[PDB]
């Protein structure tokens, strides 16, 4: 079978990018089921999963060859609501960057609906499936609890100066530092919860720079990642060429000019 | 030629916002003041108290913001109009609060250009009339009495209050210097006087030819009560009345119908055509406005064509406000809207810095304005350098990133700087468009983010549709507009496209981009809004020093 | 059932005792062919494309895009371009695709294959396949590339897709775009009268036929010729448009030297009474006679024929199109006063004519007769019994109009002047029976 | 020349080494039949007409015209009304007119005669002739008179003609009115995804075929399948819509138990490389391999099939339609990052998916996947390679949607559930070779 | 001019479908109390003011003083549980000739919003603005009042 290569680049940022894509992300903390459910805010810890429709086994399904050959996730078999987890990541070397959170979801999880935005990244899925995906991301090196957090609303902060204590600005202050640890005492849409979820310690600035997927001038400079620039150029150029005429002869059409690449 | 200086153009605005701040600091103390920090929010809260008391019903209240927080948990910062000393609160640039912005749009919407040659040919052919400078002069007097809504033929007519329609007028213009000089100058757009730089006047007169045209501006109050579809009709009605009087025609004979068809259709140049059913709109609305026309309405090109960047960014300011704030942020949505999606392109001298950097890079690498190769290789080089440099600016200056806090703002400004640089360097709008999408793609891989959820619909369709020639994909940028299919929905592109359409013709040192009639029409200083310095006008509106047309104080009580 | 005698444009008998159904849009192969012809046929203005490229005047309306001229000469390569277009659009060898150079290379006549219509939902495939084939043909012939072909594409397609139509473009149809339809089934109603006059080569009898056929094809598609209303519409088509029983031709000829609108009114009434279509109903004390219609649909058809003959006699005498609006109004106003029976389309021709007169003599819109059509808000209101007269008036005009057929529709004349259905529509309809 | 093997919805071989041209919308008789079927077939909501008349709710949207109720019970007289409608619209005994009572009298399935489409310029004759025939049938059956028939007419036609559509009416089509076309040739693109899912009876492989066929029929009518672009579009139809070489079916099965968007990306690249569609071009210092397309049109077709399989795998696993927008986006974003080749429709599927994601998760418009269609401003931008996936996702949904197919398109299921071309599209297309 | 502006800036929008969505997809319970919170939210947001994001710029409340939203319903029990400043009182306005009972019977136990966007907006723009402007701020208000994700399916 085909062996994926995922992404170009040779810097340690590109290596981190392939870790997120390939799902090979080290575990740095533990979050209890109850604590995670409490922060996500869709049901009371220990409560039964609400449903949006009956379990598939109970109501049956249309005669569909795709349905009969694609296995439903546990949440879909049960008829769970579609709920979500949503994260914001600082541009000051947070481990994760929005698109690569979505690639991590799309490559490594089934029946997921990821969405990428500059200041928020969302995964919608059947509730129990969404919880498992959220647990995997939040317990992993894709997450610093100071440079990233759950924010289902009022997300402002990814592009702002960090607070003096290194916490990313949150208008609703859903998280705060208590004795070196990040505590979450509101759910992801700002409602106070009757518990204190301990998300462990923030990454050191040096750890963040080692673990991050972002290029910027105080880490791996984007200007120096010529393999990534070559890839961008190649894809743009070929898109341009084949929109003109979808054939290899388009690659030397008048107007292309002396296109050239750094590493190939 | 231009030389990019040692200090970044955006630093002044940062220092004026943050006196004493070390601009390299990545951290800040948050005091979580809430709305009381900000005079404009405090004034709004008090306005809302009056509103609720006067009407008996709750309205504005900062405390309704969710989460038990009011706006201003961080510092609420003001905005400097680029190239201007004026710093304003952000709410002062909301189109609803800014009468200069409202009047720029009203001035476009209430304009139609109408040829006179077909009407004169009708009078000769059907009535055997002689058309002379004297008969044209009488017509121009008639049409400036009738066009605001006053009577010339019938008895016992009721009329519009002249003071409510004081902005309405009609001027003629022609490439024929001999006729233009024979008509009283109050009725004529003087092409030679307004287009005295770089021989622009001769280019415009050659492109118009010995044809005669009317620039018609119907009253602002009318398009405010009604819509842009009113403009060509209103114009035609009073044109017809004026021909009836000026040529002693029957007040309603078959030949008058020929004048109507000419004024309404055959010789009518709309600013914008209609739109399809999902976004149904009359003509002369922003969705139908082409980028070439938008760029030709802006008049900085006739003032200082030797600095193509200045005109380019004035077009950006014109288009981003119109297309994002008024059109997409109101016509096509509404509410709080899209003020800062647009202000990113015309405040704090950020786009200016990124673009002048590119201009300098291109001048030293490729040579003078308009001489760079019209090819994809060149667009790739310019866009990548301009985008990398801008990204490094955001990375090196934390408060610059904080200003353009949404990725969509950064995407539009980095891509605009890239495409404006390319347009000025190559003189080619279509090549510049390749650079626009190149910037987006470079940007996305640098930061693993670009814009909002649906920002790059057109940008991922983008590169491949630049050089398509298929029916609903292929189109030169000058003729693209806010109804080009990929562009029909999303903020952070349309005004920038207008901008670098202008940049390409400024780089080529052309007098216009797309229609010389539009160019001459909007140079006329008798318009309410000053189309030659967009950002200075916006500053006036934000400071409550812009006087719009269309108010009703003459006919309402105190 | 109903039968009619069919007559040609010179008043010669073609066929006798033809079943009225045999000239129906749903049955007559010649009518079906005429519809197919106007749907799939387009004209290409190669001279306009050449001019737009050489002068960078893409989009028209005085537009000029400095620096973006493309120096190509398609009118000098018209045969080669025509051959490529044919190859690109033809579906099968020997199919009904036609591509013909006209005007010495200035224009192309493009009859797109019927299969491309069949394979779609509307009629635009002729326009779009031709525009695309031409864009490709120009790109290949002149070795265009990435950044200039978009401009040449706008020379062909105009401002599409910023606009919904090919505004300022150089692919032409006698139909408009579907989004201009005022309502359901209006596409065949949207044919400018100047176009109709050119289709007929200004033969006014053939113009009546072509325009009436296409109008009633529209009315059938609108669903307004069902049941009893089928007979209503088919009789109007036959007697007003297809010179049934030679009534339009003879009424025009007998009133052509000294006749007026009013003498055609009187002839129509006398023929209706002599033929038994109407009878005296009651007599008022003054001696005025109220008539009754013994066959209501037939009385309408006689009024439709009289309206047309009146148009031919009055506009013919004026040699001017503008009198058609008053002819339609006063023929029907006065035939009602003469009989106390309702006039053509029960007032809907008269009403159309009231507003049509207004909007061809006022400041508010409209224009000369040549700009109207069955889809025009002013002239849409009769189900097919007004516009054929308008087209005939336009054909009869000897040079009084500003926007004449020659100025707006010259390419239409050249495109269709060798098409048999348009050269002799009455003979073709009769032969199809 | 290109050939493909045709496989059915269960992965069974139907026909081997078929010429690609044989599945063209311009040549395959089954595809041409499908177009004709959706054009001329309408449904009548006789229950809705009865309700509107009994309750004076003409026009819908909570309207009530007090005192103007008309007490009629067409659902109780459905067979008699059906027989009258057929008599009124049938052109020739033995033509393809069909009128069938459904739901015990609540609905009528009306297949208007093809000749009525041929005699027109668009497709609306089915809607208009049926509405007219129904109005006359009700007038006659219930002895309606001068002043109540207009109200019953609005029960059938809705607010037409104050509106251009039969808004609030009870004659339904899977097509919209032509004036809603965003551009030239878009009528067959304007088919709500909920409709497509019902046409397929929620058989996802059949949904892909039905939707892909109609999308590409639209693209042909837009003029965007000419010359080289014909091969481009036909390969996408064959591989994404017609399960060419069983690749959509096999890739979905291969990834159906444990697979994801990403594993379908990997399988697509592996197949393209193994099949010689792509090869290694150059290797970067890191070891990253830049690929090249040896056959550009075929690389697109493989990406198009992978986009569809990825939708079936990811939406199939969720049993939820909403993931189609992210599937289309990330399948193509990641396949570009994996190969340095452009993805499906060279970014236009990814771009459509960006805006579709936005407009199915935001305040600004759109909705759930079932409200989109190829004419929707959000989802029109790919030439046919996005919507078939959307329709499939809608069909795979197990009940997460507010505006589900059974709530907006129940009558579509009943109307077409016994139509062979919708029951087994893949088999009929292969049999028509 | 104001009579026409009052017509043009008006759109009527049902609430039942929105409440059904919150129940079905989110499992939310819709109560008089949640509706009351929604009506406060929508009368802050509809004139052009912010409820979710940070660093938003807003319309001057005095320029949009004519903009407001009220609800109305054939269900007297619900109309009675909402602060009367937010409700069109059908029974008080239609007291003559039993008109109120005819209206309530024709509307049924369904809930509607009468939305009136700012005059200044339709004067700058057109009547097509009205239903879009209404929907944007209705959406913002549901997000706040039911603790939704600010942007989910
Ligand atoms: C609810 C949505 C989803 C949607 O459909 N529109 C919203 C909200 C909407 C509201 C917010 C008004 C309010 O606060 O009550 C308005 C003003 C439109 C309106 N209804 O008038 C708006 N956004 Ni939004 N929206 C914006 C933006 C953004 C950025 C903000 C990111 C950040 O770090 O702060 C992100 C998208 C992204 O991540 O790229 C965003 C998302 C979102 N945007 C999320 C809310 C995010 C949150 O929970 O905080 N907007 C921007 O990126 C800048 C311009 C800004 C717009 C207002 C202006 O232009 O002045 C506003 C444009
Ligand atoms: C030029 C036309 C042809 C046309 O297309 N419109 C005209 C003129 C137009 C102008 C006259 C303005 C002016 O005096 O400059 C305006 C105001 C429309 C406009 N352009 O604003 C108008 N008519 Ni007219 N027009 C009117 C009318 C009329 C009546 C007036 C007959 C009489 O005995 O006075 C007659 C038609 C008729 O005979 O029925 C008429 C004709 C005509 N009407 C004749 C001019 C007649 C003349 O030579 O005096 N209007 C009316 O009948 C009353 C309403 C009145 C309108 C103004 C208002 O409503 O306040 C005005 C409506
Ligand atoms: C006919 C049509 O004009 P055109 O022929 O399309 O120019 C139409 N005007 C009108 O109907 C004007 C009606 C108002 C003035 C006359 C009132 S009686 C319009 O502008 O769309
Ligand atoms: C998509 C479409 O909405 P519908 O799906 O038709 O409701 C369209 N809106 C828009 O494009 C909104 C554009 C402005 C707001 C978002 C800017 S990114 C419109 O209202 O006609
Ligand atoms: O959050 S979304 O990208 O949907 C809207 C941004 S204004
Ligand atoms: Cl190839
Ligand atoms: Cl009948
Ligand atoms: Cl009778
Ligand atoms: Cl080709
Ligand atoms: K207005
Ligand atoms: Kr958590
Ligand atoms: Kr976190
Ligand atoms: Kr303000
Ligand atoms: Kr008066
Ligand atoms: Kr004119
Ligand atoms: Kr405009
Ligand atoms: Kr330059
Ligand atoms: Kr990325
Ligand atoms: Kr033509
Ligand atoms: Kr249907
Ligand atoms: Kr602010
Ligand atoms: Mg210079």
């Amino acid at each position: 079978a085909y062996t994926p290569q995922y992404y170009p680049g040779s810097s340690h940022v590109a290596v981190n990018r392939r870790k997120h894509m390939s799902g090979d992300v080290e575990k740095l903390r533990t979050v209890s089921d109850d604590d995670l459910v409490a922060a996500l805010g869709h049901r009371a810890p220990g409560a039964d999963y609400p449903s949006t429709h009956p379990p598939l086994a109970e109501m049956g399904e249309p005669d569909c060859p795709v349905r009969q050959m694609v296995e439903p996730t546990p949440g879909a078999a049960a008829g769970d609501r579609v709920r979500y987890s949503q994260f914001t990541d600082s541009m000051y070397s947070a481990p994760s960057i929005p698109y690569f959170r979505s690639y991590y979801a799309a490559i490594n999880f089934r029946g997921v609906d990821p969405g990428t935005l500059s200041g928020r990244q969302i995964v919608e899925a059947r509730e129990r499936d969404m919880e498992a995906q959220c647990k995997a991301a939040i317990e992993s090196e894709m997450t610093c609890p100071a440079l990233a957090g759950l924010r289902g609303c009022t997300v402002h902060g990814h592009s702002l100066r960090l607070a003096e204590d290194g916490m990313m600005f949150d208008m609703l202050q859903r998280t705060h530092i208590e004795g070196g640890n990040v505590i979450e005492d509101k759910d992801q849409v700002g409602v106070p919860i009757d518990r204190k979820v301990n998300l462990g310690k923030p990454m050191s600035d040096a750890e963040a720079k080692k673990r991050t997927t972002i290029y910027r001038t105080d880490g791996v400079k984007y200007r120096d990642e010529e393999e990534v620039l070559d890839h961008v150029h190649l894809v743009h150029h070929r898109r341009t060429m084949y929109g003109y005429r979808p054939e290899t002869a388009a690659e030397t059409a008048p107007g292309v000019g002396p296109v050239t690449y750094h590493t190939v | 030629a231009y030389k990019y200086p040692s200090e970044k153009l955006f630093v002044e605005a940062l220092k004026s916002k943050f006196a004493g701040l070390d601009l390299s600091d990545q951290k800040v103390k948050y005091v979580r003041a809430g709305y009381l920090q900000n005079a404009r929010k405090r004034e709004f809260q008090a306005a809302g108290e009056r509103v609720a008391e006067q009407r008996g019903m709750q309205q504005y209240d900062v405390n309704v913001h969710l989460g038990g927080m009011t706006l201003g948990q961080r510092q609420l910062v003001p905005y400097k109009l680029s190239t201007r000393p004026d710093i304003v609160e952000g709410d002062d640039l909301h189109y609803v609060n800014n009468p200069a912005m409202q009047q720029m749009w009203d001035d476009m919407k209430r304009t139609i250009i109408v040829g006179m040659d077909l009407a004169h040919e009708t009078l000769e052919k059907r009535l055997g009339k002689e058309v002379t400078p004297e008969s044209i002069a009488g017509y121009m007097e008639a049409v400036n009495h009738t066009m605001p809504g006053a009577a010339i033929v019938q008895e016992h007519m009721v009329e519009t209050h002249p003071g409510l329609v004081d902005d309405c007028y009609v001027k003629m213009f022609t490439g024929d210097d001999e006729l233009a000089d024979e008509i009283d100058s109050q009725y004529v757009i003087n092409i030679n006087d307004l287009f005295d730089k770089e021989g622009q006047n001769e280019k415009l007169k050659a492109a118009i030819g010995k044809t005669t045209w009317q620039a018609v501006h119907i009253p602002t109050i009318v398009v405010r009560c009604c819509d842009g579809g009113n403009t060509s009709r209103w114009s035609a009605m009073q044109i017809g009345m004026s021909f009836i009087a000026a040529y002693n025609m029957c007040a309603g004979e078959a030949a008058v119908a020929d004048l109507a068809f000419a004024a309404k259709h055959a010789a009518a140049v709309q600013m914008a055509e209609m739109l399809p059913a999902r976004r149904a709109r009359s003509p002369n609305e922003p969705g139908g406005l082409s980028f070439g026309y938008c760029a030709d309405m802006v008049q900085t090109l006739r003032v200082k064509p030797e600095d193509p960047v200045w005109y380019t960014l004035e077009v950006v300011a014109c288009g981003t406000m119109l297309y994002d704030q008024i059109w997409l942020g109101s016509y096509m949505s509404g509410g709080v809207g899209f003020t800062q999606y647009a202000t990113a392109a015309y405040t704090n001298d950020v786009l200016d810095d990124f673009t002048y950097y590119g201009y300098d890079y291109a001048l030293n690498k490729y040579g003078d304005d308009g001489t760079a190769p019209n090819d994809l290789a060149t667009a790739t080089d310019l866009a990548t350098e301009v985008t990398l440099n801008g990204m490094e600016c955001y990375e090196d200056y934390p408060t610059l990133l904080e200003d353009h806090f949404g990725g969509s703002q950064r995407a539009g400004i980095l891509a605009a700087a890239s495409a404006c640089t390319t347009g000025i360097a190559t003189g080619n709008s279509q090549v510049a468009l390749s650079a626009w999408y190149m910037s987006m793609y470079v940007h996305k891989e640098g930061w693993g983010r670009l814009g909002f959820f649906g920002y790059d619909l057109q940008d991922q369709c983008g590169a491949t549709n630049v050089c398509s020639y298929q029916g609903d994909e292929g189109c030169c940028l000058e003729l693209r507009g806010a109804n080009y299919p990929n562009y029909a929905m999303n903020v952070g592109h349309q005004g920038e496209y207008a901008g670098f359409t202008g940049s390409a013709h400024a780089g080529a040192h052309d007098a216009y981009c797309c229609n010389p009639l539009i160019k001459v029409c909007f140079a006329d200083p008798s318009l309410v809004f000053d189309f030659s310095y967009i950002r200075k006008e916006y500053a006036k509106g934000a400071m409550r020093t812009f006087r719009p047309a269309g108010e009703r104080s003459l006919v309402i009580p105190a | 059932a109903d039968t009619i005698d069919l007559y040609d444009d010179r008043g010669k008998k073609l066929k006798g005792d033809v079943d009225l159904q045999a000239v129906s849009p749903l049955k007559n192969s010649a009518i079906l062919s005429m519809v197919n012809t106007v749907k799939r046929t387009v004209a290409v203005n190669l001279a306009g494309i050449e001019k737009a490229c050489k002068n960078a005047s893409y989009g028209g309306q005085s537009r000029n895009i400095p620096g973006r001229e493309v120096d190509i000469d398609p009118t000098a390569k018209a045969d080669k371009i025509a051959a490529r277009v044919k190859e690109l659009i033809q579906v099968e060898k020997g199919d009904d695709t036609e591509v013909t150079v006209l005007g010495g290379g200035k224009f192309l006549r493009v009859a797109a294959p019927t299969r491309r219509i069949e394979a779609g939902a509307e009629y635009v495939a002729g326009m779009t396949c031709t525009a695309a084939a031409l864009t490709e043909a120009l790109r290949e012939e002149y070795n265009l590339g990435l950044y200039d072909t978009p401009y040449v594409k706008n020379a062909v397609w105009g401002t599409y897709p910023q606009t919904m139509d090919m505004k300022g473009g150089n692919v032409l149809s006698v139909l408009s775009i579907p989004q201009n339809d005022e309502g359901l089934g209006f596409a065949l109603r949207n044919i400018m009268a100047n176009h109709l006059a050119m289709l007929s080569q200004r033969n006014a009898m053939n113009c009546a036929a072509i325009s009436s056929i296409l109008e009633h094809c529209g009315v059938f598609e609108m669903g307004q010729a069902i049941g009893l209303f089928e007979r209503y519409q088919l009789l109007a088509l036959a007697y007003q448009g297809l010179n049934a029983n030679n009534m339009v031709y003879e009424m025009t000829k007998n009133n052509g030297k000294t006749g007026t609108i009013g003498t055609v009114v009187q002839e129509t009434v006398g023929r209706a009474l002599d033929d038994g279509v109407i009878s005296v109903d009651k007599t008022m004390p003054s001696g005025y006679k109220v008539y009754k219609a013994n066959d209501v649909c037939m009385w309408n058809a006689y009024c439709a024929a009289g309206t047309m003959a009146a148009t031919m006699v009055n506009c013919g005498a004026l040699r001017g199109a503008q009198a058609v609006s008053s002819t339609l109004l006063y023929f029907n106003d006065m035939i009602e006063k003469e009989t106390s029976l309702p006039g053509c389309d029960w007032g809907r021709v008269e009403g159309t004519a009231v507003g049509f007169s207004f909007f061809s003599h006022s400041i508010y819109g409209g224009g000369g007769p040549g700009v109207f059509n069955g889809n025009h808000v002013v002239t849409r209101h009769s189900t097919g019994m007004a516009i054929p007269c308008v087209a005939v008036a336009v054909a009869l005009d000897a040079g009084t109009q500003m926007f004449s057929p020659e100025s707006t529709s010259a390419i239409v004349l050249d495109t269709f002047q060798d098409v048999p259905i348009m050269m002799n529509p009455l003979k073709e309809v009769a032969a199809a029976v």
